[PDB]
DNA sequence: ATCGGATGTATATATCTGACACGTGCCTGGAGACTAGGGAGTAATCCCCTTGGCGGTTAAAACGCGGGGGACAGCGCGTACGTGCGTTTAAGCGGTGCTAGAGCTGTCTACGACCAATTGAGCGGCCTCGGCACCGGGATTCTCGA
DNA sequence: TCGAGAATCCCGGTGCCGAGGCCGCTCAATTGGTCGTAGACAGCTCTAGCACCGCTTAAACGCACGTACGCGCTGTCCCCCGCGTTTTAACCGCCAAGGGGATTACTCCCTAGTCTCCAGGCACGTGTCAGATATATACATCCGAT
């Protein structure tokens, strides 16, 4: 699934058309967020740094859905 | 799988209150010294110079926005000293060397 | 208007060091600060009357203030500089 | 009344082509409209004073450059010297 | 009658008057302005160089060397403020140590 | 200054903003080292010493 | 050969005044030089913005008499405007 | 061209330099930390003096050029 | 035989070189240098003889002056010597970084 | 503390040059005289905005106290810094040579100040609504004692 | 080590005021044309920055020893913080007045500007004495033994 909720009645879908933010995997420790600009008036949504990252680290991110190879030193087995 | 998203008595120990009130002071942006106080300073300090001037209000507000940009910025500095010291408390020997070394006093 | 530099109290300097970032003030600074902060404002309300009275006027304007900070190396930006 | 000037509607235009739904507040309108004096001050002052200590008459766009690159840090200075001389580039052959 | 002489100086109002109209300073010179500038610079000069002489007395020479402009400015009070980043060449330090070094 | 006021979810520029876009930088912040800009507090900072272990 | 305009005949004028048997050397005449040019600059420049401050164009001698109280410290300043004001006194008659 | 001459600051002029300033007791690890210190002096100094002779359209750093370079840091010098 | 306390060579030193104004670098290592620094922005530069002493002089009281700071930062730390992160609270203070 | 001496520094005489001080021409920047013109000084006046006073209220300051974290003093260990001595090395000094490039002068022309007519950009005054401050009620994190 | 309670963030609902667009109306930016001159440029002169060579000799380097100071640890005690209660005056809103800050209207006098006239200040030599060594010696400071 590369679904995303903008909010409680409109998904984002890139499945088939959007951007390389589809090449992101979840993971148990993240080091980017996502948070919900409104520019224009709309809603978008915008991946941050969560921490520092150095140059040649894959770009780590927290679904929160609501088998897990997370590969963490500390992480759970489920991306649910 | 599924839809990812984004969304779905006390006595606090000495120093930890501190390190809170240094958090939301250096977030906020307002002046942290009351108005009355400090226009009547100014107008105390200018008699030494000249009887009766009326400071247009923008004048003294003005100044107040110099005199903290100041301090706040010298207290950073002797922070340094104190903490170069190998100590945690800032004292009035470590201001004085701030604005020693800084050339206020030479 | 005598003695109104107790005006700048214990919590207001307090609240200028906690901006400043430091942790654990001595008993002592409350004393010294006011001493800095007196010699600062008199450095600059010199300059200041000064240039409100080569102007021949009688009013300590914002732009005196402006310029008499601007001199001591300290600009200001949004007072009309 | 008197009409006094500023660079309110210039700085307006500027931040509506470079984040074309933003809109500045009036303090921070006085903020950049003193900044922008501050900056021409600085750099016409020492473009002054260059084009004093090799006693030419004028102040021309290479004083100006000069001055330029004098007071702005290392890479302000190149992006800054390539927009000036674009611009007069642009303005001269026309 | 040159107009130096007419106001008692040894600075020449003339020059700094030139100095003055072709620096680029104002539109309109005054009358009264180098008049009144030579006098500062005058005083200002003799106030350094009687400091100077001075120092220079008291190491036993007749000659002012630039250890001499250093010690007078420097050990004045006032002076060092108006000069307080200039760096006089062949100067020197002011001698001082500090008291916790010296046993 | 934009950048800023948008990461901050608001949409008007505010002193606040322009302190935060100069000091963030590292060569705008040379260019105005010596200014201040009025209602634009300060830069969160905190030394190591201090932070509790 | 090239004629370079100094202020070293005058320091020396005012050097027999305060010492009638001293006499400064070449690297100190250049370093007087030097400090008389610095605060000329000074004094000029402030008055040049004084002026400019209050929308005029004659730079007349109350700018020098504001500029020399706003540069000089406390007590070099009550002197040179002392001094000032005796000789554009000693000059208009 | 010329390379690693900044090993010419030795270390009897360091300590000279010190002992002026008064110092009384150096430690060892001083010496390098001074003449980083003063490479980047001279780097921004001589940075200036090479751009005020630059536009004059000459090859010879002067002294003037100098002089103003550092009268430009606030750092003016008497008697040249 | 005989040899003076360890640190009493240090004050003669001090009272010796506070009271002269001569040139404490070697002048011929530090042409090098400084024809060489210059080697960054251009590479036909001549420095006319009395730029580079100027520059010398200058670079003198930069040092001078800074060591005269860092010994109070030492002496802040109840010190004597004068190790090398003092150099940097007396850089970092007056505002050179 | 007391000497004894050993090293260093300050005192004074001799002498030896080179840089300061003085006199000379001579070139141009300064002084005198006069005029025209616009910038500044002076009177009228008007209305903005500063000062002063007053009542409420409530946010912030002042005060006192308990105690835990921090500043400061005191010791041992050991290392890394100073001092002295014998080596190396290149700085400094003097003397030669030379060529790049600063510096100054005459000729010419392209460029900026100055002035007149004009006209549209922007500046001041009027609405006006959407962004933001405020309030309230959830979840959500963090610290601390057990 | 985990509960709890205090603080912090985030989501809706609401009102209000200032940020933005609109209209007239100047007045300063535009265009065209003239005219004096700032500077570009080709060229020549000369000085001074660059490079090299030989000696010598003072300063730099390496090495040894030993000891003074950095520093890490331990131990008192004291004073600054967190918190609760009482007190004050900052702040907000409002009203009234009048000083003086801007603006306008005249007028006159102070300065730019030009021409005439010449003396003062700057490059250039020349003279000598002030200061820098140099040597011999006296006095001060410092370190070991007691
Ligand atoms: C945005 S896509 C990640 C892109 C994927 N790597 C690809 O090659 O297209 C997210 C999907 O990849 C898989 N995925 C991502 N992270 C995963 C993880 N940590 N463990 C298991 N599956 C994962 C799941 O099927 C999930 O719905
Ligand atoms: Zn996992």
């Amino acid at each position: 699934s590369y679904l995303f909720r903008v909010d409680e009645n409109t998904v984002i879908d890139a499945t088939k058309k959007g951007g390389i933010a589809r090449f992101i995997n979840h993971c148990c420790d993240p080091n980017c967020t996502a948070k919900i600009i409104k520019v224009g008036g709309r809603r978008r949504i915008v991946i941050y740094a969560l921490r520092d990252i150095a140059a040649s680290e894959e770009l780590t991110y927290d679904y929160k859905f609501e088998p897990c190879l997370c590969g963490a030193p500390n992480c759970k087995g489920f991306l649910n | 799988a599924r839809t990812l998203q984004t969304a779905r008595p006390h006595r606090y120990r000495p120093g930890t209150v501190a390190l809170r009130e240094i958090r939301r002071y250096q977030k906020s942006t307002e002046l942290l010294i009351r108005k009355l106080p400090f226009q009547r300073l100014v107008r105390e300090i200018a008699q030494d110079f000249k009887t009766d001037l009326r400071f247009q209000s923008s004048a003294v507000l003005a100044l107040q926005e110099a005199s903290e940009a100041y301090l706040v910025a010298l207290f950073e500095d002797t922070n340094l000293c104190a903490i170069h010291a190998k100590r945690v408390t800032i004292l009035p020997k470590d201001i004085q060397l701030a604005r020693r070394i800084r050339g206020e006093r030479a | 208007l005598r003695d109104n530099i107790q005006g700048i109290t214990k919590p207001a300097i307090r609240r200028l060091a906690r901006r400043g970032g430091v942790k654990r003030i001595s008993g002592l600074i409350y004393e010294e600060t006011r001493g800095v902060l007196k010699v600062f404002l008199e450095n600059v309300i010199r300059d200041a009357v000064t240039y409100t009275e080569h102007a021949k006027r009688k009013t300590v304007t914002a732009m005196d203030v402006v310029y008499a900070l601007k001199r001591q190396g300290r600009t200001l930006y949004g007072f009309g500089g | 009344k008197t009409r006094k000037e500023s660079y309110a509607i210039y700085v307006y235009k500027v931040l509506k082509q470079v984040h074309p739904d933003t809109g500045i507040s009036s303090k921070a309108m006085s903020i950049m409209n003193s900044f922008v004096n501050d900056v021409f001050e600085r750099i016409a002052g020492e473009a002054s004073r260059l084009a004093h200590y090799n006693k030419r008459s004028t102040i021309t766009s290479r004083e100006i450059q000069t001055a330029v690159r004098l007071l702005l840090p290392g890479e302000l200075a190149k992006h800054a010297v390539s927009e000036g001389t674009k611009a007069v580039t642009c303005y001269t052959s026309a | 009658k040159t107009r130096s002489s007419r106001a008692g100086l040894q600075f020449p109002v003339g020059r700094v008057h030139r100095l003055l109209r072709k620096g680029n300073y104002a539109e309109r010179v005054g009358a009264g302005a180098p008049v009144y500038l030579a006098a500062v610079l005058e005083y200002l000069t003799a106030e350094i160089l009687e400091l100077a002489g001075n120092a220079a007395r008291d190491n036993k020479k007749t000659r002012i060397i630039p250890r001499h402009l250093q010690l007078a400015v420097r050990n004045d009070e006032e002076l060092n403020k108006l000069l307080g980043r200039v760096t006089i060449a062949q100067g020197g330090v002011l001698p001082n140590i500090q008291s916790v070094l010296l046993p | 200054a934009g950048n800023a006021a948008r990461d901050n979810k608001k949409t008007r520029i505010i002193p606040r903003h322009l302190q935060l876009a100069v000091r963030n930088d590292e060569e705008l912040n040379k260019l105005l080292g010596r200014v201040t800009i009025a209602q634009g507090g300060v830069l969160p900072n905190i030394q190591s010493v201090l932070l509790p272990k």
